[PDB]
């Protein structure tokens, strides 16, 4: 019965960056990859029951880019105020030795939507198997994001999630052991 | 990099009550993180949230075909998109996996990988539901269209009464119980 | 509204043509359509807020341009004879499904040889006495002959003012030599008044054909006068008998 | 089933 | 491949006659359907549109229902008027984007009913600024069709209806002219089948 569907778009300057997504009760239905001009479904199965022409998203981003220049002039060039992110690390299952699991770095309540995220295993960067989501909307109009690192739990390896933002003076690391 | 940033956001929101029986549509424009103009289907026209959006409200309301297009959005846009994804969003059901372990004055019931978020987890002690010393992490969204939650009961760990964690979820017709 | 220029244009194969369009509706999206003799109405370009959306034209022969969301201009670099058509400009509220609002259209004629362009010869023919005594009405006939292409607008003027009542102008011209491709055209028109109105000598009737031809910038190297855009008329005063 | 985007409107100038 | 198919060729009706313009579409997306009208001298203009699958559109006495089972959008009017002469375009567009596909466009010509026909062929003259002499066939009813000439030095226009508004008077007329002295008004229109009671004045 009670649901909420949101079509969320933004454009950022001077980065010249834009995203187009659909949100259903807090989860991404799909987003449009601006570079490849392709519709990317959050779950592969979604693309077999529904469809969306990415062409309309690209048109909508081009309007947001032009409107941004107009709105920047309206405000007499007032810039955005940075808001540092809240980073949390967790797994999607109880951790058992030698049983595959996934670490989840959740970055929340931040703006502007520009972040550097790195998975550190024992202090050294790791990108094998990692994946991430696009910037997801928030009721207070900040942003949230998910990063995933599949791993095999062991007593030898430790992990951090290093998040870089412009609201943070220094990088932010969130640890995890056991 | 230190140069200033400028952000523009647009949110087209659809709110559904008892399915598509009652729908409210919202066309929302944001500069940085501040709404400046909005169309509310309950209002029927674009209204300015702040004075920054008063130029657009007068312009857009005057355009030919605009109000008819926007006053119909709940049918042509909100209700239509509800049905396109109904079978894998509104109707999506994922039964959870329940694991029980200690942490040993602390005993935890871990419910993982379920959709939707609505869940009810209770703790039983020999058929008696202890309502004190029950702590939950809350409902956390995994971001991959599944949820999880950890509800713990701080209880004397003794080899006597059987401890059963009971969960109730829209995916299951009957409650699910895991026994310790 | 939606305004286009020019209304008519004739040029030679290989020349450049430029059309222009403005809409005042406040709409974000504008369109160019090509309409042909057999009433085929197919899309060429679509612009939404100065950005190209649709392109169904051949790869590089055309050059659309939108400096503003209210302006949409079209440019043919080198015209072919197959470019002869009516070009309509349209607008819509935005790029989603919407009503299209069209302009009056630009009629473009592309010719291999500009010496096929002729202005009309206009003559008026006075009512028949037999029609006056049989029907108590009097019809003037206007013949515009020998013009090419059929970019003409005929009108009737009674006592210095344009008239529409009692007027019938043919909707289609007839080719003088229907076999040839560049045949010159003829056109007829009628003005019917009561016999007492024609029989008044103080009444002036004039048939006016506005031809759309070449311009001053055009180089004309032939015997006859340059067949530029011009008005050609023929007149008759009423006769008591 | 095909999703339909709400089109973004161009701001006044 | 979105496509629209309309009635072929030009339709000609006496006023007061019902009208039917058949339109069949074909599309793999959910469309909204339109009818456009193009009056003489103007550009195309919306008649009505139907966004919803099995609904009805109406305007100016015209009406068409969006039959998704038959994929049809036939235009109908119970009593066409002379002012309805125009070109009618059936069109579809997908509901997710404006991508309008138009049909071929059927020209409708509504002819008036002449209640007191007085067919006659008259000869006219000018100030002899031209070497032609025109013949005028006028006041015939709308049944008569004028045939184009077969002689290449003889020119015959089609019938034309003019309206003398203050008199509530309509009339049909066609013009025939030539410069050859062989041409006469008595034999100009005799390629057409004209009323037997046609009046030929003694010139
Ligand atoms: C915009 O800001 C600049 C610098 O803060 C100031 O000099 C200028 O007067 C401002 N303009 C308006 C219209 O407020
Ligand atoms: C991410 O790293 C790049 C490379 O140094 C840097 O230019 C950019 O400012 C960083 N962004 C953030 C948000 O730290
Ligand atoms: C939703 O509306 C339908 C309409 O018939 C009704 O039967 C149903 O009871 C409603 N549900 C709720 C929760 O009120």
């Amino acid at each position: 019965e009670e649901h909420v569907i949101i079509q969320a778009e933004f454009y950022l300057n001077p980065d010249q960056s834009g995203e187009f997504m659909f949100d259903f009760d807090g989860d991404e239905i799909f987003h449009v990859d601006m570079a490849k001009k392709e519709t990317v479904w959050r779950l592969e199965e979604f693309g077999r029951f529904a469809s969306f022409e990415a062409q309309g998203a690209l048109a909508n981003i081009a309007v947001d880019k032009a409107n941004l220049e107009i709105m920047t002039k309206r405000s007499n060039y007032t810039p955005i105020t940075n808001v540092p992110p809240e980073v949390t690390v967790l797994t999607n299952s109880p951790v058992e030795l030698r049983e595959p699991n996934v670490l989840i770095c959740f970055i929340d309540k931040f703006t502007p939507p520009v972040v550097n995220v790195t998975w550190l295993r024992n202090g050294k960067p790791v990108t094998t198997g990692v994946s991430e989501t696009v910037f997801l909307p928030r009721e207070d109009h900040l942003f949230r994001k998910f990063h995933y690192l599949p791993f095999l739990p062991s007593t030898e390896d430790v992990y951090d999630c290093r998040v870089e933002h412009w609201g943070l003076d220094e990088p932010l690391l969130k640890h995890w052991e056991f | 990099d230190t140069r200033p940033r400028f952000l523009e956001q647009v949110k087209h929101e659809c709110h559904f009550f008892n399915g598509t029986e009652r729908v409210r549509f919202l066309d929302r424009y944001f500069y940085h993180q501040e709404e400046y103009v909005r169309f509310d289907s309950d209002v029927g026209e674009y209204r300015a949230v702040t004075e920054l959006g008063r130029p657009d409200a007068e312009y857009w309301n005057s355009q030919k075909d605009l109000l008819e297009q926007k006053r119909a959005a709940v049918d042509t846009y909100c209700r239509h998109n509800y049905g396109v994804g109904e079978s894998f969003t509104v109707q999506r059901r994922v039964y959870p996996e329940v694991t029980v372990y200690p942490a040993h004055n602390l005993l935890v019931c871990s419910v993982n990988g379920f959709y939707p978020g609505s869940i009810e987890v209770r703790w039983f002690r020999n058929g008696q539901e202890e309502k004190t010393g029950v702590v939950s992490t809350g409902l956390i969204q995994n971001g991959d269209w599944t949820f999880q939650t950890l509800v713990m009961l701080e209880t004397v760990p003794r080899s006597g009464e059987v401890y059963t964690c009971q969960v109730e979820h829209p995916s299951l017709t009957s409650p699910l119980t895991v026994e310790w | 509204a939606v305004f286009q220029t020019p209304n008519y244009h004739v040029t030679q194969v290989g020349n450049e043509v430029s059309f222009n369009c403005k809409q005042t509706l406040g709409h974000d999206t504008m369109y160019w359509y090509k309409q042909d003799s057999k009433k085929l109405l197919k899309i060429m370009f679509s612009y939404n807020n100065k950005q190209l959306i649709v392109n169904e034209t051949v790869p590089r022969r055309f050059s659309p341009q939108s400096s503003d969301k209210a302006h949409l201009n079209l440019r043919i670099k080198s015209v072919e004879p197959e470019d002869s058509a009516v070009y309509l400009c349209a607008s819509s509220l935005d790029w989603g499904v919407n009503t299209l609002y069209f302009g009056a259209g630009t009629r473009l004629s592309v010719l291999e040889d500009l010496n096929k362009v002729f202005p009309p010869e206009v003559a008026v023919f006075e009512p028949s006495e037999a029609e006056i005594s049989h029907t108590q009405k009097a019809t003037l006939v206007c013949l515009a002959t020998g013009f090419f292409p059929d970019h003409v607008e005929l009108s009737w003027w009674v006592n210095g003012k344009e008239v529409h009542s009692g007027v019938c102008t043919d909707p289609q011209p007839l080719k003088e030599q229907p076999a040839l491709n560049d045949s010159r055209y003829a056109l007829s028109s009628r003005l019917r008044v009561s016999a007492t109105f024609w029989q008044n000598p103080r009444n002036h009737f004039r048939c006016q054909v506005q031809f759309y031809g070449l311009s001053e910038n055009d180089e004309w190297t032939q015997d006859r006068a340059k067949p530029v855009t011009q008005i050609v008329s023929a007149e008759a005063w009423g006769r008591a008998d | 089933g095909g999703y339909r985007a709400r089109p973004a409107k161009a701001a006044a100038t | 491949g979105d496509s629209v198919t309309q009635t072929e060729g030009p339709v000609t009706l006496s006023e007061g006659t019902s009208l039917t313009v058949n339109c069949s579409y074909e599309t793999k997306q959910y469309p909204t359907l339109f009818w456009y009208v193009q009056y003489p001298g103007e550009g195309p203009q919306l008649l009505f549109k139907v966004p919803k699958a099995n609904e009805k559109g109406s305007n100016r006495g015209f009406e068409a229902t969006y039959n998704k089972e038959a994929t049809s959008f036939h235009l109908q009017k119970a009593s066409v008027q002379e002012s309805d002469s125009a070109v009618y375009y059936c069109a579809l567009s997908p509901s997710n984007t404006n991508k309008v596909v138009f049909g071929t466009g059927t020209r409708l010509q509504v002819l008036p009913n002449i209640q007191n026909p007085d067919p006659a062929v008259y000869q006219l003259r000018d100030s002899k600024s031209s070497d032609k002499s025109v013949c005028l066939f006028t006041d015939f009813d709308s049944q008569t069709n004028v045939s184009q000439s077969k002689d290449s030095d003889v020119y015959i226009t089609d019938k034309c209806v003019l309206d003398m508004r203050s008199m509530d008077f309509k009339s049909n007329s066609a013009v025939a002219w030539s410069n050859k002295s062989d041409f006469a008004c008595a034999n100009a229109f005799n390629n057409s089948i004209i009323p037997e009671d046609t009046f030929f004045p003694s010139p």
